[PDB]
């Protein structure tokens, strides 16, 4: 069934489970022809899939060939996500195979079931919880690994960093969601509160920057009140 | 003309034979239906007046036997029976014959109706479904369920219509997901048509027995079958022509012949609206969706 607010700490317990997100599978360009006519022009994308626990991010890159003469591609979309996903699944030993996979979109149900037939006691959900996975390609290394590729890619990261050492699972994914629904909401600005100060820096091997526990107190202040600028200018309150 | 004697009629019941019924008083002189047209299984069927509860009933065909009803009140029900004298029977039928204690089944000359509702339907085929091997009567009520949704419970008492899953690995080729998914025709034509049922009589024998089933019994599980087995074909691209052809003669008559106060219980809105509409095959069910437009445009 579907993941909500009343099963939350469900996401942090000791039960193997991925996020899938497959917002950034299919991307375009849309642009108007010579003949003034508009045409799509294909971009490389990502599927986000996340286990929640461990903070392990199987970032597989979608390469524009994979559309090469394909028709109906949002909905093929949705098929070559769920066919990766099976293939990740299938890769991983038994004890590493999750025992849920949760998507961030009805529309992944079917395809991923179908796809997951040999896997009855792998619980495929949805959720009502609004995830701003999208916001992934706001994140400079993945978009850079995904708009550099040019072959399909599985590209490994810890989208904790190494915070899992200072906090729990369940602060990491709070953070990891403040800061992605903030770089979906005003990504300038974002970037801006994550990178104003150069004297925190951003370790070789990781995402976000080296703020200690303080520092990062600071910027998730600066970045709720980044949302609630937004929503104010938003709705002119 | 072949005939179902009764013993008599001890409880008061609204009797069904076929597509026909008629109400009986308790204990009225009444001793059974005459004049069944030979060539065509036929079903009677049972709702007693101080008990709608349980509807039920034979499947039969008079050229396997002499069959007759009788009321049994211990399990208080009518039931059929086999007489092996056939000189005996007869003799008894002749006597209810010349007093006049049987009604005739009323078919009027120009109607093919249940010939157009049992055209595929056999009993050989009924026997597998419903199993009972030591009679050659087939029961059905309105509680049996069906094989498949006792895997979702006495399996003597169960309906053994076909499974069909769309999301199981008998519907679904490995590494053809989204095409067996999206396009049913593999399903339909190679694990359905080719391998179970050997061919389209076979299945639409079974898509009309389910239909009868689910309007004369009210059985939920046959409606289920019903319209799976429609689905099916609807959601398949390649389905050879003289079935789909078939398939809306078929259906036409079964929208025709459902009581109209019944619809909004025997219809699947979201399946009818998938077949006539979005389906593959949305263009190929002309008089089917001529009649469920004039018919039932609520439904749609
Ligand atoms: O847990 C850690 O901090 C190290 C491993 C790690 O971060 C990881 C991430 C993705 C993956 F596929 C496999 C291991």
């Amino acid at each position: 069934g579907a993941m909500n607010s009343s099963n939350y700490a469900e996401l942090f317990n000791n039960d193997i489970k991925l996020f899938v997100d497959d917002t950034n599978v299919y991307r375009v360009t849309v642009h108007k022809t010579f003949e003034g006519n508009v045409a799509t022009k294909a971009i490389n994308g990502c599927i986000f899939t996340l286990n929640p626990k461990t903070g392990h991010l199987f970032l597989k890159i979608i390469h524009t060939s994979v559309w090469a003469g394909q028709k109906r591609l949002s909905q093929l979309a949705k098929w070559k996500t769920a066919e990766e996903v099976s293939a990740l699944v299938r890769s991983l030993p038994k004890e590493e195979q999750p025992k849920q996979i949760i998507v961030t979109r009805k529309a992944m149900l079917d395809p991923l079931e179908v796809h997951m037939l040999d896997f009855p006691n792998i619980a495929i959900r949805p959720t009502e919880l609004r995830l701003p996975f999208s916001a992934a390609m706001s994140i400079d290394k993945l978009s850079d690994v995904v708009m550099k590729a040019t072959e399909p890619q599985m590209v490994l990261f810890n989208i904790y960093d190494d915070w899992l050492d200072r906090i729990s699972s369940y602060t990491a994914f709070s953070r990891l969601t403040l800061l992605l629904r903030a770089l979906k909401t005003n990504e300038e600005s974002a970037k801006m509160i994550l990178l104003s100060d150069p004297t925190i820096t951003i370790k070789s091997y990781h995402l976000w920057p080296s703020f200690t526990d303080e520092q990062w107190i600071t910027i998730e202040s600066q970045m709720r009140d980044l949302i609630l600028t937004e929503y104010g200018r938003k709705y002119n309150v | 003309m072949n005939t179902v004697p009764f013993t008599s009629a001890p409880i008061e019941v609204t009797i069904g034979i076929d597509q026909y019924s008629f109400n009986v008083k308790e204990n009225q002189p009444f001793h059974g239906i005459k004049d069944i047209p030979i060539g065509h299984v036929h079903v009677i069927h049972f709702q007693h007046a101080d008990n709608s509860s349980m509807r039920y009933g034979y499947w039969f065909d008079c050229r396997m036997g002499n069959f007759y009803i009788q009321y049994d009140p211990k399990d208080g029900l009518y039931k059929m029976m086999e007489e092996r004298d056939g000189a005996k029977f007869e003799n008894i039928v002749h006597n209810f014959k010349e007093r006049q204690m049987m009604v005739s089944y009323p078919k009027i000359d120009e109607d093919d109706t249940w010939y157009n509702l049992t055209e595929f339907v056999q009993m050989d085929k009924i026997r597998k479904i419903v199993r009972k091997d030591e009679n050659q009567f087939s029961y059905v009520d309105s509680s049996m369920t069906t094989v498949q949704e006792n895997e979702l419970s006495d399996p003597a008492h169960s309906l053994n219509y076909t499974v069909i899953n769309f999301k199981s690995r008998e519907a679904i080729r490995p590494g053809h997901e989204m095409e067996d998914f999206l396009d049913k025709s593999y399903y339909l034509n190679t694990v359905m048509l080719q391998g179970i049922f050997k061919n389209s009589s076979n299945y639409f024998g079974e898509l009309q027995f389910a239909f009868l089933n689910a309007m004369f019994f009210g059985n939920y599980g046959s409606s289920l079958q019903w319209h799976a087995m429609i689905e099916l074909i609807c959601s398949s691209a390649t389905v050879p022509k003289h079935m789909l052809d078939k398939l809306d003669e078929i259906l036409y008559y079964q929208i025709k012949t459902l009581p109209e106060q019944y619809s909004d219980i025997l219809l699947n809105e979201r399946v009818w609206n998938i077949c006539l509409y979005s389906s593959f095959q949305k263009n190929s069910l002309h008089n089917t969706e001529k009649i469920m437009e004039n018919k039932y445009p609520e439904l749609l």
